[PDB]
C-alpha cells in the first residue's frame, strides 16, 4: 500500500502530481545559490549520473540487508 | 472624540479637570488605537451597565425556575459559579454576537465609514436628528457607561466584603 | 540570500568569506586572541600563550598517566608537563634560529620570537604549577 | 504591510442588509432567491475554487465562483434537511400513522424509533444500499459543477431539469424567483428542524419518540 | 446541447448518436479517455462484451435454477448457482477447465480484433462477423433495432447477472427462491 | 521614526504594535536597546522552552540519568559549581557580543553579523528574521505561563492537549 501510494506522486498526462524539476529548483537557500537547479537535466541525459547513484544504493542496501538478516533472520 | 468635555471634577484630585482627561497620553502616544479604544470603552461601558441592573434586580425578584430561587441561591455573587449550564448558554451566543463583529474590528481604521461603537442599533428611533445633541446623547451613554464601569466594582466588593442586600453596609 | 561571497571581493583568491570566517564571533574572538590583538609586547603574548596552555596539559598527565594510582599523581603530571614544555619551547626556539635573519614589538622577528618563546616558557609553568596548586588543595 | 484582503471580500460603499453595521460582500448582489446579504463571516467571499474537492485544480485550470457552489451546497442541504425532517417524522408516527416499509426488517417491534434506525440499518444492510444508490446520483449530478467550473455550462445552482408536475413552464421570473425562494425558506428552516430533533433525541434526557421534548 | 438523460448537463462531444443505445449518459466524461491503450472503441466493446456475457450468464443460471443441471451434471442438485459450480468442478472440473482455455484462445483473439479494429477501420466495436441467419442483409432501420434492443437487453442483464453473483454469493440459495423470498417479505 | 528604518517584527495581525507608546519619543539608541532586549529575551526563551520540554518527558540523560523529571526541581540538586560555571560561561559570550556591538555596521541583534552578507532589503531575509522574532515572542509568553502553571498549578506538562 506505501509503495501503490507513493507511485501515484509524480506528474504524468493527467495534471495531478508532482515534476521532479520543479521540486529540485524550489529547493535552495541562501548557502547554495541556485540550489538543485539544473540536476533534472543532468540525471535524465547522463546514465553514469544515474549508476552513480543507484549503484552508491543498491550497494548500501545490500550492506543493510547484510545486518538485517542475521539479527532479525527471516527463514 | 465624543467623550472629551466636563465639568466633572476628578474625586481624590481636586485640581484636575476631566476635559480632555488623559494623564498617560495615549491619544499622542498612539492615536491609530483611538477608534479601538471608544470601540472598547463602549463594550466595556454597555457591559457594565446591564451588570449594574444585574446585580441588584435578582435581589428582589428571580426568574420562576427553581434552581434560581432565593432557596437555591440567596446570594447573587455565587450566582456564576452555582449555574454552569446557564452561563454557557450566555457565553455561547455572545460568542456568535463577537464573531460576527471580527470584521467590523478587522476595519476600525479608515477602512470603512463606521463610527466606533455605532452597531447602527437603534429599533426605538431614540437617536435624535439634529446633530449637536445627538453629542450630548452619546455623552450621556459615555458618562452613564463610564460610571457603571466604576460602579459595578463597587457593588462586587461593596457585597463581597458585606454580604448584604441593595445599598450596602 | 547569499552567505558565501568571495573573500575581500577578490573571486580569485582561494578563500571564501563564510560565517566561519567572516562572521563577527570570528573577527571579534580571532583579534583579541594573543596571537593577534593590537597593543601587545611579544612578551606578553607569549605569556598569555603559556597560561592558557600550561593550565590544562596537565590535565592528561595527572589522570591517565603511568604514574595515575599513586599518591605522587599530581607531582607526576606536573613533571610530565615541565618535560612536555621545555619540548614545546625547543621547537619555538629552532623554528625563530632559522626563520628569521638578524621594529620592535612586530611578532615575526628574531629580537621578539625570543621574547616570544621567553614569555611562553614562563607562562607555560606558571599555569602547570598554578593547576598543581589548585588540584592538590 | 501588504495590501490587505478585507478589501477585496466587502463592498466598503454597500451595508449587509441582514447586519447593518457590517459592509456588503463583493458576491452577495440580491439576484439569488433568498439573498438579504446575510454573510456575518464572508464565507462567499473566500477566493478559493471549491470545485476542486470534485475534480483537482492540478487537472485542468477551471474555477467556480464561491457563491455558485455555496448555494448548491446549500440547496442540497435545504432539499435533504427537508426529506430528512419529514421521513424521520413520519417513520415515528408524527401525522398519525407510523409509516414503514412493508418488510419485517423495517418493523416497529425490530426498529421502535427513527432514532434507532440509523444504527440498526448500517448493521443489517439497508444504509449500505442506500450509499450505493445515492452515490450514484452523486457522481452523476456532481459532475455539472465541472461543467460551470470550465465556463461551458450555463445552469443556475441546484437548477437540474426536474419539473415532473411542470410548476414552473410557462411562469414568469419574479414567481419563478417566489417559488425558488419558498423552496429556499423552507429549506433553511427544515435544516435548523433537523438540527433539533438529532439533538434532542441525542440528549440523555431521552424522548426518542415524537415531540422530541 | 444538453445530454438526453441529463438535460441539466452538456452533451458528451465524442456521443453523436450514431452507437445504438446513445442517449448521452456519460456525467464522468468517461468516453473522451484516449492514453492508456483506452478509447471510446475501447469502451464500447467492453460495453458489448459485458453485454453480451452477462446476458448468457443471465439464462444461465434460469435454465439450471428450473430444469436441472445439464445430464452428465446431475451431481449439482444446488439452486445456488455459485455453489453448483463447485460440485462440477469437484467432480468434472475438466470440461470447466476445457472452456476455460477455450475462452482464453477466443478471448485472446478478441483482443487483437480489438486493437487491430481500432487501428484500422474496418471493424466496429463488438463486431465479428456472427450473422449466420443474416440478420443485417437488409432494413438497416430495422437492423439498427436489433443492434438497440442488443445494447438495451444487454446493459439490464448487466445489473441482473451482477445482482445474482451477489444475491447468490451472499444468501446461498438461488436467485428464484430469492426472488421468492423477497415476494413474502416485502408484501402488503 | 525608528520603525521606518526597523521593519523586523512588524508582521500580520497587527502593524507596528505599540498600545503603551514606549516608542514614541525615544531615540534610535535605546530603540536599539529595546531590539537588543527583545531578541535577546526570545532566544533565551526559545531554548527555554526547548530545555524545558526535552526534561519534561524525555532525554533528561544524564547527570547519571537522575535528578530530573520536572523542569523546576531539577534546578536544585544540580550543584552550583555546575550553576555559576553557566552564569559564567554566557558571561563569555555576553563579553563577546560587546566586541561586536562596538563595531561600525552592528544591527541591534546581529551577534552572527549577517548585515556582511544581506541587508533588510530582500524580503526572504526579512522573512526569515520575522519568524525569529515572532517565535522568540510567542516562546516569551510560552515560557512564562508554563513556568507559572508549575509553580502554582503543579503541573510541568501539556495542560492543553494531553499529560
Ligand atoms: C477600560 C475601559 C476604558 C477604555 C478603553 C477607555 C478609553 C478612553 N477613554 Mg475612558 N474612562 C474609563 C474607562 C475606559 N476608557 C472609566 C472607567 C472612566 C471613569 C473613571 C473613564 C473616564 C474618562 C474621561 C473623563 C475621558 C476618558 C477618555 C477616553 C479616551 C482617551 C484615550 C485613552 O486615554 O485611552 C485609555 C486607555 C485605557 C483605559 C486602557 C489602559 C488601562 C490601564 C492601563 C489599566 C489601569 C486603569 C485603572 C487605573 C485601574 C486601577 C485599578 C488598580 C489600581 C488596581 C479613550 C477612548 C477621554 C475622552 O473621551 O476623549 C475623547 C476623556 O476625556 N475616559
Ligand atoms: C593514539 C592513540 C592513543 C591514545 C589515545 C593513547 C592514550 C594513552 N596512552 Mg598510549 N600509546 C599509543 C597510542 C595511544 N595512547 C601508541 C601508538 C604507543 C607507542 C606504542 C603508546 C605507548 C604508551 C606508553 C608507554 C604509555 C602510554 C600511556 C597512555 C595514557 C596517557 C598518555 C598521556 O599522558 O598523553 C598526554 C596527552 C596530551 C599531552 C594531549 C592529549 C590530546 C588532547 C586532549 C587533544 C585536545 C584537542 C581539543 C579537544 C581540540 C580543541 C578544542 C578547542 C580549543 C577548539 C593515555 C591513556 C601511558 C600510560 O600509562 O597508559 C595508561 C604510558 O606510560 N602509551
Ligand atoms: C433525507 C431523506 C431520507 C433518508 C436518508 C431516509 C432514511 C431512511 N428511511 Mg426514510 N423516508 C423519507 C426520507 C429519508 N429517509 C421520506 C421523505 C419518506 C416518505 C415520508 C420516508 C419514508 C420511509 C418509510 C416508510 C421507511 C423509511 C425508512 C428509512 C431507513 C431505511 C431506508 C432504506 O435503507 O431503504 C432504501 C430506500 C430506498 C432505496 C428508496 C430510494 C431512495 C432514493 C434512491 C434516494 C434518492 C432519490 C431522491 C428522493 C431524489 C433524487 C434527487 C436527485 C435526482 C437530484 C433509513 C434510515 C424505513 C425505516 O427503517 O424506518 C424506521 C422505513 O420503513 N423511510
Ligand atoms: C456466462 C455464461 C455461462 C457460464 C460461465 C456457464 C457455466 C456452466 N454451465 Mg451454463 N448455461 C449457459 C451459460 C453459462 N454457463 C447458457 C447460455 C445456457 C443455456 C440457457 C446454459 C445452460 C446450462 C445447462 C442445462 C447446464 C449448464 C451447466 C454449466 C456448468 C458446467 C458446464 C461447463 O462447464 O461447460 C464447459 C464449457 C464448454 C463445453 C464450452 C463453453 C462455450 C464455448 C467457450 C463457446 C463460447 C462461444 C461464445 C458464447 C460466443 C462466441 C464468442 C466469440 C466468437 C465472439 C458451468 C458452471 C451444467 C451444470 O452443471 O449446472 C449446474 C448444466 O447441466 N449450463
Ligand atoms: C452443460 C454442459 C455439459 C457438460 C459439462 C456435459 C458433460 C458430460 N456429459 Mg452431457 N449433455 C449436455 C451438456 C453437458 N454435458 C447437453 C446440453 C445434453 C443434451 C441434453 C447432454 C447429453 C448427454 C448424454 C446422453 C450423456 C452426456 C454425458 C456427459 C459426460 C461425458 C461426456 C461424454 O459423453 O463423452 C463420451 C460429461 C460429464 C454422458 C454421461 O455420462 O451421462 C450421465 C452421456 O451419456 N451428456
Ligand atoms: C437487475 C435488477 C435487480 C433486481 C430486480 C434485483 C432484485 C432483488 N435483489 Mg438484487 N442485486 C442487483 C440487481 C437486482 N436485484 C445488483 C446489481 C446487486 C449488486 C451486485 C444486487 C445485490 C443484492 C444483494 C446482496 C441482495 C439482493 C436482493 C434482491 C431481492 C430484494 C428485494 C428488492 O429489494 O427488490 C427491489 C424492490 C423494488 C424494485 C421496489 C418495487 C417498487 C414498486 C414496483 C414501485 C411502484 C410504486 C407505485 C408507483 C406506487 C403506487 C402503489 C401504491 C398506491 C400502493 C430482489 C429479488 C436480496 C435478496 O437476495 O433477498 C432474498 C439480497 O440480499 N440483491
Ligand atoms: C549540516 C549543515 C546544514 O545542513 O546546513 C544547511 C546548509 C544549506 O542550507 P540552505 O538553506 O542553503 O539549503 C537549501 C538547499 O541546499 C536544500 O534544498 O548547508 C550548508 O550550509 C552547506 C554545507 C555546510 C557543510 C558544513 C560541514
Ligand atoms: C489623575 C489621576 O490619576 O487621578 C485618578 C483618581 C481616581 C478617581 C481614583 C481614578 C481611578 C482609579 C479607579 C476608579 C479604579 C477602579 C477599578 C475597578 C472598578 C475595578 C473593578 C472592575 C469590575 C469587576 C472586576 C467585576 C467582577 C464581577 C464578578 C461577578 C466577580 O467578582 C467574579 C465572581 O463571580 C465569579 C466569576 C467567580 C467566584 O470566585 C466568585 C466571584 C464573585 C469573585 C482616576 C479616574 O483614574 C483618576
Ligand atoms: C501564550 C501562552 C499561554 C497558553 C497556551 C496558556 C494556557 C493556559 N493557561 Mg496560562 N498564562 C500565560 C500564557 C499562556 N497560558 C502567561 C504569560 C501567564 C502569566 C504568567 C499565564 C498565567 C496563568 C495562570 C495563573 C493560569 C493559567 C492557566 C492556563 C490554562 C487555562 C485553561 C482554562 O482553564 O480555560 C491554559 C492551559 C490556568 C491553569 O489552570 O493552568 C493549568 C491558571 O490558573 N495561565
Ligand atoms: C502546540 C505545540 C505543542 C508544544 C509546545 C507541546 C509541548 C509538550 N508536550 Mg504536547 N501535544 C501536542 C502539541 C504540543 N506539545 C499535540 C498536537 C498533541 C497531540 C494531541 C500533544 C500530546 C502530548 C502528550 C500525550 C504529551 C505531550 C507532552 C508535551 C511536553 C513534553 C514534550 C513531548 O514529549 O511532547 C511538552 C511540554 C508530554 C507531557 O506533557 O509530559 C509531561 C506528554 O506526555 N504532548
Ligand atoms: C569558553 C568557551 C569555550 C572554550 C573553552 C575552553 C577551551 C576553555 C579553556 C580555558 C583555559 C585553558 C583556561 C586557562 C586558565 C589558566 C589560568 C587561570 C592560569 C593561571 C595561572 C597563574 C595564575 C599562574 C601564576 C604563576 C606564575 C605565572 C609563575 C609563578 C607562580 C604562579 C603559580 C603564581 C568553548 C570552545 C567550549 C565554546 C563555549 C565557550
Amino acid at each position: 500500500v506505501l509503495f501503490i501510494v507513493a507511485g501515484h506522486m509524480y506528474r504524468t498526462n493527467w495534471g495531478i502530481g508532482h515534476s521532479m524539476k520543479e521540486i529540485l529548483e524550489a529547493h535552495k537557500g541562501p548557502f547554495t545559490g541556485e540550489g538543485h537547479k539544473g540536476l533534472y537535466e543532468i540525471l535524465t541525459t547522463s546514465w553514469h549520473a544515474q549508476l552513480a547513484i543507484n549503484l552508491a544504493m543498491m550497494g548500501s542496501l545490500s550492506i543493510i540487508v547484510a545486518h538485517h538478516m542475521y539479527a532479525m533472520p527471516p527463514y | 472624540m465624543v467623550g472629551a468635555e466636563g465639568p466633572e471634577p476628578i474625586p481624590f484630585a481636586p485640581s484636575k479637570t476631566s476635559k480632555n482627561f488623559d494623564p498617560v497620553g495615549f491619544a499622542e502616544r498612539s492615536p491609530e488605537w483611538l477608534p479601538w479604544y471608544r470601540e472598547a470603552e463602549l463594550k466595556h461601558g454597555r457591559a457594565a451597565m446591564l451588570a449594574t441592573v444585574g446585580f441588584v434586580v435578582p435581589e428582589f425578584i428571580r426568574v420562576p425556575g427553581e434552581q434560581f430561587s432565593f432557596e437555591a441561591i440567596p446570594k447573587v455573587i455565587d450566582a456564576h459559579d452555582a449555574l454552569p449550564e446557564s452561563m454557557i448558554q450566555i457565553f455561547g451566543w455572545i460568542s456568535f454576537l463577537e464573531a460576527c463583529t471580527f470584521p467590523a474590528m478587522a476595519g476600525l481604521g479608515g477602512k470603512y465609514d463606521r463610527k466606533p461603537g455605532d452597531f447602527s442599533f437603534d429599533p426605538l428611533g431614540l437617536y435624535p436628528t439634529d446633530p449637536e445633541k445627538q453629542k450630548q446623547m452619546q455623552l450621556a451613554e459615555l458618562k452613564n457607561g463610564r460610571l457603571a464601569m466604576i460602579a459595578i466594582g463597587g457593588m462586587v466588593t461593596g457585597a463581597a466584603v458585606t454580604g448584604h442586600g441593595f445599598p450596602y453596609l | 540570500a547569499n552567505f558565501i561571497k568571495p573573500y575581500n571581493d577578490d573571486p580569485f583568491v582561494g578563500h571564501l568569506a563564510t560565517p566561519i570566517t567572516s562572521s563577527a564571533v570570528t573577527r571579534a574572538l580571532l583579534k583579541n586572541l594573543p596571537a593577534y590583538r593590537f597593543g601587545l609586547t611579544p612578551l606578553l603574548r607569549g605569556l598569555e600563550i603559556g597560561l592558557a596552555h600550561g593550565y590544562f596539559l596537565i590535565g592528561p598527565f595527572v589522570k591517565l598517566g603511568p604514574l595515575r594510582n599513586s599518591d605522587i599523581a599530581l607531582i607526576a603530571g606536573f613533571l610530565s608537563t615541565i618535560g612536555l614544555i621545555l619540548i614545546l619551547t625547543l621547537g619555538l626556539t629552532i623554528y625563530g634560529a632559522a626563520v628569521f635573519n638578524s621594529t620592535e614589538t612586530t611578532l615575526q622577528t628574531r629580537k621578539a620570537w625570543d621574547q616570544f618563546k621567553g614569555g611562553f616558557f614562563v607562562g607555560a609553568c606558571g599555569s602547570a604549577g598554578f593547576a598543581l596548586i589548585c588540584l592538590s588543595s | 504591510m501588504p495590501e490587505r484582503l478585507w478589501d477585496s471580500m466587502v463592498d466598503k460603499t454597500e451595508r449587509s442588509k441582514a447586519v447593518p453595521f457590517l459592509p456588503r460582500a463583493v458576491n452577495l448582489d440580491g439576484s439569488l432567491p433568498g439573498d438579504v446579504g446575510f454573510d456575518p463571516f464572508y464565507l462567499s467571499s473566500i477566493p478559493k475554487d471549491f470545485s476542486g474537492f470534485i475534480q483537482p485544480p492540478q487537472w485542468e485550470e477551471k474555477g467556480i465562483p464561491t457563491l455558485y457552489w455555496m448555494r448548491e451546497a446549500e440547496l442540497k442541504h435545504c432539499r435533504v434537511a427537508m426529506l430528512a425532517w419529514f421521513g424521520w417524522l413520519a417513520t415515528d408516527g408524527a401525522f398519525g400513522v407510523t409509516l414503514r416499509f412493508p418488510g419485517e426488517i423495517y418493523s416497529v417491534e425490530n426498529i421502535p424509533t427513527a432514532y434507532e434506525a440509523h444504527n440498526a440499518l448500517v448493521s443489517q444492510g439497508s444504509m449500505g444500499f442506500l450509499l450505493l444508490a445515492v452515490g450514484f446520483i452523486e457522481f452523476c449530478t456532481g459532475a455539472v459543477l465541472v461543467e460551470v467550473a470550465k465556463g461551458a455550462s450555463d445552469r443556475e445552482a441546484g437548477d437540474f431539469k426536474l419539473d415532473p408536475l411542470s410548476f414552473l413552464k410557462g411562469k414568469s421570473e419574479e414567481e419563478i424567483k417566489r417559488m425558488k425562494t419558498r423552496e429556499i425558506a423552507n429549506g433553511r428552516l427544515a435544516m435548523l428542524a433537523f438540527g433539533g430533533v438529532a439533538t434532542q433525541t441525542a440528549l440523555e434526557g431521552g424522548n426518542h419518540a415524537f415531540p422530541y421534548f | 446541447e444538453k445530454s438526453q438523460s441529463l438535460p441539466f448537463m452538456n452533451r458528451p462531444p465524442l456521443l453523436d448518436g450514431s452507437m445504438a443505445g446513445d442517449v448521452g449518459f456519460d456525467p464522468l466524461g468517461l468516453s473522451n479517455i484516449d492514453d492508456v491503450g483506452i478509447d471510446l472503441y475501447w469502451l464500447r466493446e467492453a460495453e458489448i462484451k459485458h453485454c453480451r456475457v452477462a446476458m448468457l450468464a443471465v439464462v444461465g443460471i434460469l435454465q439450471v435454477e428450473i430444469f436441472g443441471p445439464a445430464p452428465g451434471c446431475e451431481m449439482a442438485t444446488d439452486k445456488c448457482q455459485m455453489d453448483a459450480f463447485w460440485q462440477i468442478w469437484g467432480a468434472h472440473p475438466q470440461y470447466i477447465a476445457f472452456g476455460l482455455i477455450m475462452i482464453m484462445m477466443i478471448e485472446m483473439i478478441s483482443g487483437i480484433a480489438t486493437t487491430q479494429g481500432r487501428e484500422s477501420g474496418e471493424r466496429a466495436p463488438g463486431d465479428f462477423g456472427l450473422d449466420p441467419l443474416g440478420y443485417g442483409k437488409g432494413d438497416a432501420a430495422g437492423y439498427a433495432r436489433l443492434q438497440a434492443q442488443e445494447i438495451a437487453n444487454g446493459r439490464l442483464a448487466m445489473f441482473a447477472a451482477a445482482g445474482e453473483i451477489m444475491q447468490g454469493c451472499t444468501t446461498h440459495q438461488g436467485a428464484l427462491e430469492n426472488l421468492m423470498t423477497a415476494l413474502r417479505d416485502n408484501s402488503f | 521614526a525608528w520603525k521606518d528604518e526597523n521593519i523586523i517584527g512588524i508582521t500580520a495581525p497587527m502593524g507596528f504594535f505599540d498600545p503603551l507608546g514606549l516608542s514614541s519619543g525615544k531615540s534610535d539608541e535605546v530603540m536599539n536597546l529595546y531590539r537588543e532586549a527583545e531578541l535577546k529575551h526570545g532566544r533565551v526563551a526559545m531554548a527555554a522552552c526547548l530545555g524545558w520540554y526535552i526534561t519534561a518527558a524525555g532525554v533528561h540523560p544524564a547527570f547519571n540519568s537522575a535528578l530530573s523529571s520536572d523542569p523546576l526541581e531539577a534546578a536544585k540538586q544540580l550543584p552550583t559549581v555546575g550553576w555559576l560555571q553557566f552564569v559564567l560561561g554566557c558571561g563569555a559570550i555576553e563579553w563577546l557580543a560587546q566586541q561586536i556591538k562596538a563595531r561600525p555596521g552592528y544591527q541591534p541583534g546581529d551577534i552572527l553579523g549577517a548585515a556582511y552578507w544581506v541587508d533588510n532589503s530582500d524580503e526572504g531575509w526579512v522573512d526569515y528574521q520575522n519568524k525569529e522574532i515572532n517565535n522568540g515572542r510567542l516562546a516569551m509568553v510560552a515560557f512564562m505561563g508554563i513556568f507559572v502553571q508549575d509553580l502554582y498549578f503543579g503541573n510541568y506538562g501539556d495542560q492543553i492537549f494531553r499529560n
